[PDB]
């Protein structure tokens, strides 16, 4: 996969996922004490770039099939044959 | 069998923002399903806690309180997220500019 970045009038920010929800979604680990300010930072694009990235991985299945909508079972595939996305098997079972 | 459960809004991203990026990637006209709507935006939930509990994990070996940006890059390079590192790494370096 090849991230590339669009400088891009029109985006107020390089980011648009919150970092109050990104810092609570951390926090909800009862071992996690305490968080710098970056962290949720670097999360905000990083999840950007994931979802990206397991949209793409689906709708490859998608068009595999056929098929103009994006349904469960393309991101099951997609889970299936990324190696970096073993850790979601559980989440997206079929 | 089955039980119930409550779907807390606090513990995912937004689904208006999370819809936007994928609509980004997607043909103009694709169409995408209410349950993978809402799947999509649970493995995000479950890819920041895969990955802080692997960069908390690490501080809990060094006697460390705080989590830092390097934490997170250290441990998505650690987990394997290679394609990830140099883009974050460089939008973190130009952030702190
Ligand atoms: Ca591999």
């Amino acid at each position: 996969t090849q991230f590339k970045e669009i400088e891009k009038t029109t985006d107020f920010k390089n980011h648009s996922l919150p970092l109050a929800r990104i810092k609570k979604i951390m926090k909800a680990d009862e071992d996690v004490r305490m968080i710098s300010a970056e962290a949720p930072v670097v999360f905000a694009r990083a999840c950007e770039m994931f979802i990206l990235e397991l949209t793409l991985r689906s709708w490859n299945h998608t068009e595999e099939n056929k098929r103009r909508t994006l349904q469960k079972n393309d991101i099951a595939a997609a889970v299936t044959r990324t190696d970096i996305f073993d850790f979601l098997v559980d989440i997206v079972p079929r | 069998g089955s039980h119930m459960t409550v779907r807390e809004q606090d513990r995912f991203m937004p689904i208006a923002n999370v819809i936007r990026i994928m609509r980004r990637i997607l043909p103009a006209h694709a169409k995408i399903s209410d349950d993978s709507k809402e799947t999509i935006q649970e493995c995000v939930s479950e890819y920041i806690s895969f990955i802080t509990g692997e960069a908390n994990e690490r501080c809990q070996r060094e006697q460390r309180k705080t989590i830092t940006a390097e934490d997170v890059l250290w441990a998505m390079s650690k987990l394997g997220f290679d394609d990830y590192i140099e883009p974050l790494t460089l939008y973190l370096h130009r952030y702190r500019e």
